[PDB]
DNA sequence: CATCCGTGAGTC
């Protein structure tokens, strides 16, 4: 609220690596900041507007900033939005797979309300995939290497 | 390479074998075939040694705490129950041989066997994903056998000697075939310093340039050195193309010549080069002679002076307390820095008794293992140890472990060394179950494109500006600065542009900006860089693993949980520290910071401190 | 698994189990060392996992008094006066008073040298005190260890990590062919021994009138006779070798508690736990890194860590619905290749050969009369044999078991031997094994310095002394300043002198580094047994000297230096090692976790009756566990068809696992992943 | 500078021999000792016991009565049984000796062209009532065979396969002589210290290390 | 220049990665063409109109990946994403 | 010798004399 | 199965492999053939040099571009077979511009050079030099203290005597796998000579000869043995 | 800012 969510950033980072550097551990700043960027990708709720956004609710600046792109088109309130820093495990719990939440913690939980929201799961993530089953969405999961076809150059050809 | 063992390959290749058995008609049909692999006939152990040729298998060794925790191995027949295990996976695995065990998994489908041997395999993972640092190095024995030649010793038999009176130059060999033949004899020292004329191998790149002009070394061309024998030896390995190295191997050596060739040279050449090492590392750690004897661990000669001056400070201290002159809380304080001075002294009066031919210290000093305070503890004294509070006993512990600890010693350091197993079992839940916490958190983050394309970064500070001038090297610069992909050109003073955009830093693109004066560089980062779903490559940049742009598609958010949580193990702020601020909790210092720039105003009271601050722009 | 380890067993004490505490509401005090515990529980004996500090061993002299607390006795002192007089005293009784530590000077009468010495205070305070002031002294220097950790030589020397690792090994040692003491021992090898009850102690004094393997005959003062039978080959709890041999010859005059016949790990009624090797401390060929060791292959052909392990098999006969089962020695669809080291019954015949795979007792079960495959039934009109209503249900031996079948035990309800409801007849059926010590075979010493066998050597391949004696063993010196056990290079150097015997130099008087040394070790036998007891024993300066005693070898030369050190030669090289390497003898025992046991592997097998997943464990022959940790390195990896097929046809794919196993044997390829049953369960479950 | 061929001496003793193999090369003769002393050690051809058989016996885990031993002890005694035959095929030996008293390798029968060279070996302390019926089996080889081998071959349940040590060499050494001295007097004089096992000769246990090693050598003079 | 590649690393990987994009479409191209060679050995028997053989010489015995994975290095296969 | 109570074989021991009570 | 040798090559040099040893005997031959190759086979080198224009060594010839060590050390790499054991003596001189090699030496009867082309003196103008040089037979390797009086005191040098016309010999011993046995023994051998003699011929020569220090031992009885 | 209930607390 002081120096904006840019500062903050740069201030978990530095004083992360202060407690890896005192024991002699080697991080690259890099791989912290990969987690850093995860905490900070939810906004709050400050005004309705016309939106549909519950007031006090996080909600991915994605999806922040794509309904005050179709409500703006629309003619009514954008909600007003305030940045708003995680912790790790609820920002893990307010993901969008009740699957991938569900089995973390609180499952109980997670069920309970996933049920009453009728909240449905599109399957397209790591912890998603690995359950049913189906190729990870990454690496050599991806259509974009997954679906390649290989022939002989026109040179090539049998004796 | 790994030994799998011939019983434990019969039952895992068991379908593999079975087909293989009916194609070459030792059996009539599959139900047959099974019957023979289970009464283990002879045949099969010949069929199976075809069956499992360049067919990968996995290797895991838990707990699994980071990627490398499972690597995979073309599998090798062996007689014997046991798995046999390269001796450089073991930084990766942290792996031991004090009755460890470990899984195995044999991949299937076509997919699967070229994901082992392409991604998996050990000879492609020589760098850690955390540092970029080698794992695969030299590492106890290794390390100091390589140590031992590469050392130069004064006056060594076979030395070089300038010619005087009658007697011509002693120590001047036409090639390295006969220095070898002069210390088969017993005229030369392996470790002594002479001087030969080599003819494979590249001079160093201050002397290339001086004995050819940098017309290019060749194979046959020859010029005089002043090493050792070991030295050259060492250098064979590396090996042509590669600047000689004269110096003594400490590990800290070592992993400067593999990072190097771990940068420039390619894959297939360091996983070749390193193992050479390996291989000449247990020959000269054989005959390096390193030994452990009671005579080698010697107790200081002024053992008992320092003690009793230090005994008599301490008496001085209980009197000056006795009079209640010095408080409670002051008593103890001051015996604590009395008996921390005198462990000290002790140290140094080993450093400089020991000789450099003592093996205590000749594996404490090339870095091979073991510190220097644990030879204290040996050879010097325990010291303080620990309350069941944590603070540190005003009673010391004088006796090393050689002269043997007191009754009542080893009652107390025994406390201190069960309380100690027992909260390095506790961060461990502490250090995987924040681990398990990073990776849900970031498993949606996935390399999708090559290029967010935005010009947005952050700024690095690159080096500070020393006081009477010209620069100081920053402490932060190899974690935050030296992976990372530039977001903007980097300008001098002058309009030349030493390091365009788009550009990796590597470490002579980090010298380019130390010399010529820049200290501050923008840098693409992954909080800056934005995308649809998870990040771009670019911004990520060097994967420092690969050494090279991060392949689109890498699931850089796992990797990242995993390289911080590995080595979360060695914590005293501490772990909790790390937990409060992933967990951004409000924290328990609750240091307050200035809302608005300004004059500060301090108003000390004995009883509270208050801060008042002057706007520095108006305002109240 | 040892005489020791049942020992231990008996003197544990915990904090868990009902009425007191649970593993996770146990805090961080309740584990860690307190100072009451001195004299009365060990701070030394503990486990290494999760259930550290919440059990411990009585310490040796302790004992119980009629409230449920610990005493522990102490020397009462009168007035500086030593007295032989001894009182049991209580935690909180023992800190109104004033300690005095055993190691303390005393008069030849009683009294004490210095007027301030070490004194024990109430609270773990320790302050010098006036001569008048001192109430009681301790019993022992070694009073506050247990019985275990006062078998350590030299404990004083080793950290309390490793020290704590040395007390838990020793407890996991294995019975031996046959068992040598050590030559360096600390004295309470003997009491162990005895008060273990696995020897064979004489009740009433006499002489032996009969001796044989079978049973030791008595014959007391009075005139009545006593028969001590012993216990031959018999299976302990687990697995290890129960056997006793007599000491004693016929006609030896016997005393009331003397030891006339030991049992496994003991040699003339001492605690013995492993064999005597002759150690080199260095780095060999790299084949010793990272606590490694390497072997001589003398130790295999002399059974030098040869060791015999017993299973019991068993197997019975029920009363089912189609009928009964019943144990014959024919058994559907089998050759009398396979039948041929059965008896009439279906009993394999003692002291017949068995490998893996092979059959124990035959037993055929009345298989449901359900329709026969038409596919089946087609096969078997051409071949014209009628199918046989019975089921082949023997008892094979399982996957790598193998050894001499050396007893039957046969129990039938019709030989009137009391069963429980509906079982018919019963078999047991004990086959033994001559495991030889190995590659992978966990091997220890005292001092905490575990490792396993990385390679054993041809007996020529190994680095030998002068007179061409080969070592035995050769541990890396890395390994060692690390541990700060180096009670372990003491071992060896004591271990040496006590080998080739040694002889202080008298004339010109007694020196005076051994002029504390007692009269009987100034001159000491080739192979002589010493004590170093905890807390006195050896000292360094002895120690030294006494390396330089060393008696010269049948040569008439001497082999190692005052250093400790000697020359060796590398076997494979013949050239003499550049430097002197650090040569003596150890102590090292064989653990229980060898690699006959360890090692298992599975393509497929059972799998869960809910989650269709592979079984878990060697002795259900089931798969290793893929865990979450596990799947976070593949999806680190990005190899996704890996982690896929992990998680899919080679888990709980109901019709995958078939489908694979069948386009592996026909040599296609392997077809596409469907749905995880686990993941239909979890459907439902939540329905 | 000199040329002279080399010698080999010999200072005796009845269970050792010292052998002196002198001028050698500079730096030579360590090399050269080790590799006959590997040779002796492991490649020596000897004759030692292979299995066993006792009356009311069916494997090695049990008890004869009336005897102190037990079948294991008796034959972890039979191992440092010292034997030299001189049939190629095996050879079968008998031990029977009844009532109270010792029994020892003496009492051992070797038929034809097989010889104990240590009959005051102690096997086993027959007690009265106590009668030890046993049946050697005695093969020639080199080395170390263990027992595990025999047993699949076809050997009936009565049958105990026991550990083979053929090796007759007991231990083996050497030591250097080089003279240094700055001329072309410097060589090497080697001394080989050989012990057998009473079974054959120092002498004749370095005449077939030899005979081995010269066959071997034969194949580097070989032309392609 | 560097030494003979022995066994499963060869043919070399970095001459491999200098003919593809990245390491994870390596091992799609390779495994797919592993996929092809081993049907035209098992549809040839009897079926015709398979997949194109080994332009290589395959080695005795040699599995379908490291028959692939050197025809990659010869740059004898055509590379579609 | 340490423990003379028995009839066992003879450990000498290097120690100060103990006489309080047998374990 | 009795024992197999084979051969990969190269001009100056080649490798051995021999399989199959029984097990343990890859190091029982090992160390024990290197030290012959390198030690054990007689050959001719240079014990002593004479230069005209020398008193002292640290000063350079006067009119050559080397200095007194490198020059030396040139010569040792010289190859040359003498016919008679009896120290014999050849003269080198040349002056004027130019370069002075292994051709232009003027050899005694019975005394060959191998390798005519070797550098070892680059003149320059009125630059002269006259060189005597002493060729002595042996084996192995000869350090120079102990050739300090081998020529005339008017500026003797004493050189270090390679006499050994092999240059280098390393071994390794991995595990060929026969029958179901792994333990078997493959031993490989590299050895590189001089111009004077193939490798191939090194190793028989080196072969004879231990055959001969067997000899003494097998003499005794020949008892057994089995190939 | 401090209490009461429910849920977490490394792997093989
Ligand atoms: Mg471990
Ligand atoms: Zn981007």
């Amino acid at each position: 609220r002081v120096q904006g969510p840019r500062e903050v950033q740069i201030h978990l980072v530095r004083e992360v690596q202060e407690v890896y550097r005192a024991q002699g551990v080697s991080i690259h700043d890099k791989h912290i900041e990969v987690i850093v960027r995860q905490m900070l990708r939810r906004v709050t709720i400050i005004d309705s507007g016309s939106t549909e956004f519950l007031p006090g609710s996080l909600i991915d600046r994605a999806e922040f900033e794509a309904e005050n792109r179709r409500v703006v088109a629309e003619g009514g309130e954008p909600a007003a939005g305030r940045p708003v820093l995680m912790g790790i495990t609820k920002a893990s719990l307010a993901t969008d797979s009740w699957l991938s939440a569900a089995s973390f913690q609180e499952t109980t939980r997670v069920l309970t309300d996933a049920a009453i929201n009728c909240r449905s799961d599109k399957l397209n993530g790591l912890k998603e995939n690995v359950i049913i089953g189906k190729l990870i969405p990454a690496g050599t999961g991806i259509n974009r290497y997954r679906n390649i076809a290989v022939q002989p150059t026109e040179e090539a050809r049998a004796a | 390479q790994c030994g799998l063992p011939k019983l434990m390959a019969l039952e895992l290749f068991k379908p593999f074998v079975m087909k293989r058995l009916v194609d070459l008609n030792h059996a009539q049909n599959i139900k047959s075939a099974k019957r023979m692999v289970e009464r283990q006939r002879p045949q099969v152990w010949d069929v199976l040694e075809e069956v499992i040729a360049e067919h990968p298998v996995l290797l895991n060794r838990a707990p699994t705490l980071h990627r490398l925790g499972i690597q995979a191995f073309e599998p090798m027949l062996v007689e014997g129950k046991a798995i046999q295990l390269h001796p450089l996976v073991c930084e990766a695995f942290n792996a031991d041989f004090d009755g460890d065990q470990m899984a195995v998994h044999l991949p299937l489908s076509a997919e699967a066997q070229a994901e082992a041997r392409i991604l998996m395999l050990s000879s492609n993972n020589i760098l850690s994903p955390a540092s970029g640092r080698p794992l695969a190095m030299p590492r106890l024995d290794m390390v100091t056998g390589l140590y031992y030649l590469t050392t130069e010793v004064p006056g060594d038999t076979g030395e070089y000697q300038p010619a005087s009176g009658d007697h011509p130059e002693t120590g001047v060999y036409s090639s390295p075939a006969e220095a070898i033949m002069a210390a088969d004899r017993g005229v030369l020292s392996v470790r002594a310093k002479i001087k030969v004329r080599l003819t494979q191998l590249r001079p160093p790149v201050e002397i290339e340039a001086e004995l050819f002009g940098h017309s290019g070394w060749q194979p046959g061309d020859a010029w005089m050195a002043e090493t050792t024998l070991g030295r050259v030896m060492f250098n064979e390995l590396l090996p042509l193309g590669y600047p000689f190295v004269n110096k003594q191997m400490h590990k800290k050596v070592q992993a400067a010549i593999i990072n190097d060739l771990a940068e420039r040279y390619p894959m297939i050449v360091v996983a070749q080069t390193v193992d050479k090492l390996k291989d000449a590392g247990f020959y000269w750690a054989t005959r390096s002679g390193v030994t452990v004897s009671m005579a080698d661990v010697l107790v200081p000669p002024r053992k008992k002076e320092i003690l009793d001056h230090y005994e008599e400070r301490a008496d001085k201290v209980e009197k000056q307390f006795q009079r209640g002159a010095l408080n409670h809380d002051e008593r103890n304080e001051a015996l604590v820095e009395i008996w921390k001075e005198a462990t000290d002294e002790v140290g140094q009066a080993l450093r400089e008794h020991y000789p450099d031919d003592n093996p205590i210290i000749t594996i404490v000093d090339s870095g091979a293992t073991g510190n220097f305070t644990q030879t204290r503890t040996l050879a010097g004294m325990k010291g303080l140890v620990t309350n069941p509070k944590g603070e540190f006993i005003p009673r010391p512990v004088k006796s090393s472990f050689r002269e043997g600890l007191t009754v009542l010693e080893y009652f107390i350091n025994t406390h201190g060394a069960r309380k100690g197993l027992a909260d390095t079992a506790l961060r461990t839940a502490d250090s995987g179950y924040l681990t398990r916490r990073l990776v849900d958190v970031s498993q949606d983050v996935i390399v999708r494109e090559h290029d967010c394309q935005t010009e947005r970064g952050i700024v690095v500070e690159l080096a500070e500006r020393a006081p009477d001038g010209t620069l100081i090297r920053d402490p932060y610069i190899e974690t935050s600065a030296y992976a990372r992909t530039l977001g903007t050109d980097a300008v001098d003073e002058a309009g030349n542009v030493i390091v365009e955009r788009g550009q990796d830093l590597g470490d002579p693109e980090i010298d380019a900006l130390l010399a010529a004066g820049i200290t501050q560089v923008k840098v693409r980062s992954v909080l800056t860089c934005a995308t649809s779903t998870g990040v771009c490559a670019t911004c990520y940049g060097r994967s420092m693993a690969t050494g090279k742009l991060v392949d689109i598609g890498e699931a850089v958010g796992i990797v990242a949980a995993q390289s911080i949580g590995e080595p979360g193990t060695q914590l005293t702020g501490g772990l909790p520290r790390v937990q409060e601020l992933f967990e951004a909790r409000v924290p328990r210092g609750k240091a307050p910071i200035a809302d608005v720039t300004g004059r500060v105003r301090l108003e000390d009271g004995e009883r509270f401190y208050k801060i008042t601050i002057v706007p520095d722009d108006g305002g109240e | 698994n040892n005489p020791l380890s049942g020992l231990t067993h008996k003197r544990r004490l915990s904090a868990l189990g009902p009425g007191g505490l649970s593993r996770e509401r146990a805090g961080l005090e309740v584990r860690d060392v307190h100072p009451s515990h001195y004299g009365r529980m060990c701070p030394i004996e503990t486990p290494e996992g999760p259930n550290i500090g919440l059990i411990g061993s009585l310490s040796v002299y302790a004992r119980v008094n009629p409230f449920g607390f610990i005493e522990t006795p102490y020397r009462k002192v009168v007035d500086g006066v030593v007295s032989d007089e001894i009182v049991y005293l209580t935690a909180d009784e023992e800190d109104r008073h004033v300690v005095a530590q055993a190691n303390s000077p005393i008069d030849a009468d009683g009294r004490f040298v210095e007027p301030r010495v070490l004194v024990r205070r109430k609270a773990g305070e320790v302050e010098y005190v006036p001569s008048s002031e001192v109430d009681y002294m301790d019993v022992s220097p070694r009073q506050m260890v247990s019985v275990a950790t006062a078998m350590i030589p030299f404990l004083e020397h080793d950290d309390a990590n490793r020290a704590l690792m040395g007390a838990n090994m020793q407890r996991q040692a294995v019975p031996l062919v046959r068992s040598e003491a050590p030559l360096v021992g600390t004295g309470m090898e003997l009491r162990a021994a005895i008060d273990a009850g696995d020897v064979v102690v004489a009740e009433e004094s006499g002489v032996i009138e009969e001796v044989s393997a079978d049973y030791i005959t008595v014959m007391h003062d009075n005139g009545t006779r006593r028969t001590y039978r012993m216990r031959k080959f018999a299976r302990s709890n687990h697995g290890t070798c129960a056997n006793q041999c007599p000491i004693v010859d016929a006609g030896d005059r016997v005393e009331a508690g003397q030891v006339i016949a030991d049992g496994p790990c003991t040699d003339d009624g001492e605690m013995a736990l492993g064999k005597n090797l002759l150690v080199a401390i260095m780095p060999w060929e790299g084949h010793n890194y990272e606590d490694a060791i390497i072997l001589s292959n003398r130790l295999v052909e002399e059974d030098v860590l040869t060791s015999i392990h017993i299973e019991e098999h068993e197997i019975d006969a029920r009363d089912t619905k189609l009928g009964a089962e019943e144990i014959t020695r024919d058994i559907p669809n089998i050759s009398d290749e396979v039948l041929a080291d059965l008896d009439e019954r279906g009993i394999v015949r003692i002291g017949a050969e068995v490998r893996d795979g092979d059959i124990l007792v035959g037993k055929v079960t009345p298989k449901g009369e359900t329709e026969l495959t038409p596919e089946e039934r087609l096969l078997r009109a051409i071949f014209g044999e009628k199918a046989r209503e019975v089921r082949d249900t023997s008892l094979k031996v399982p996957h790598g078991e193998s050894g001499k079948v050396i007893g039957i035990r046969v129990f039938s309800r019709e030989d009137e031997d009391e069963l429980p409801a509906g079982v018919n007849e019963l078999v047991r059926v004990y086959v033994a094994q001559k495991r030889k010590i190995s590659d992978g075979d966990k091997l220890a010493g005292r001092h905490g310095n575990k490792g396993v066998i990385g390679k054993i050597l041809p007996v020529e391949d190994m680095p030998f002394l002068a007179d061409g004696t080969p070592v035995d063993i050769i541990l890396n010196t890395h390994g060692v300043p690390r541990r700060m056990n180096i009670g372990q290079i003491l071992e060896t150097h004591l271990g040496w002198c006590a080998h080739s015997g040694w002889k202080v130099d008298a004339a010109k008087g007694v020196p005076d580094w051994a002029a504390r040394l007692p009269d009987e070790l100034l001159e000491a036998q080739p192979n002589a047994i010493v004590s170093t007891p905890v807390f006195d024993g050896a000292q360094e300066a002895e120690l030294q000297g006494l390396l330089s005693c060393t008696l010269p070898n049948r040569d008439g030369d001497v082999l190692v230096d005052a250093d400790g050190k000697a020359m060796l030669f590398d076997g494979r090289s013949g050239e003499p090692f550049p430097y002197p390497v650090t040569v003596g003898y150890m102590y090292i025992m064989k653990l229980h976790h060898l690699v006959d046991d360890k090692i298992h592997a599975r393509s497929t097998g059972p799998y869960s009756m809910i989650t269709q997943q592979p079984l878990g464990g060697k002795a259900q022959f089931g798969g290793q566990r893929f865990g979450e940790m596990e799947c976070w390195a593949m999806q680190a990896y990005g190899a996704a068809y890996t982690l896929q097929e992990l998680l899919t046809i080679k888990s709980d794919d109901t019709v995958g696992r078939v489908k694979v196993y069948e386009a592996i044997v026909k040599g296609e390829n392997i077809p596409e992943p469907g749905i995880p049953e686990s993941f239909k369960v979890l459907l439902k479950e939540l329905q | 500078i000199s040329q002279r061929p080399t010698l080999s001496e010999d200072v005796l003793t009845d269970n050792r021999s010292q052998f002196v193999i002198e001028p050698l090369e500079p730096g030579f003769g360590y090399t050269l000792g080790n590799s006959l002393r590997r040779t002796l050690l492991s490649s020596i051809p000897g004759a030692a016991v292979t299995s066993i058989r006792i009356d009311g016996v069916l494997h090695e885990f049990t008890t004869v009565p009336g005897v102190k031993e037990d079948v294991t002890e008796i034959i972890l005694n039979l191992k440092s049984l010292v034997v030299s035959s001189e049939e190629d095929e095996p050879v079968t030996m008998y031990l029977r000796k009844q009532g109270p008293g010792e029994v020892t390798a003496g009492d051992i029968v070797p038929p034809a062209g097989v010889t104990v060279h240590n009959p005051g070996m102690h096997i086993a302390t027959l007690n009265d009532k106590g009668k030890l019926e046993v049946e050697l089996v005695v093969e020639r080889g080199r080395g170390y065979v263990p027992a595990v081998q025999n047993r699949a071959s076809g050997a009936e349940i009565g049958r105990i396969p026991v550990d083979s040590i053929y090796s007759p060499v007991l231990k083996v050494t050497y030591k250097v002589d080089a003279t240094r001295v700055e001329q072309r007097t410097d060589f090497d004089k080697l001394i080989l210290d050989v012990e057998t096992k009473n079974s054959i000769s120092p002498r004749d246990a370095l005449a077939s290390a030899g005979k081995t090693l010269v066959e071997l050598f034969g194949l580097a003079r070989e032309l392609n | 220049g560097y030494d003979t590649p022995l066994g499963i690393t060869n043919p070399p990987i970095d001459e491999l990665l200098d003919r593809v994009s990245s390491k994870y479409a390596l091992v799609i191209y390779a495994a797919k063409r592993a996929r092809q060679i081993n049907d035209y050995y098992n549809q040839l028997g009897e079926g015709i109109l398979e997949y194109v053989g080994p332009l290589v010489e395959p080695g005795l015995q040699e599995k379908p990946l490291s028959i692939a994975l050197r025809e990659i290095h010869a740059d004898l296969l055509e590379h579609t994403e | 010798s340490n423990n003379s109570v028995p009839g066992a074989p003879n450990r000498v021991s290097f120690a100060k004399l103990r006489e309080p009570l047998e374990v």
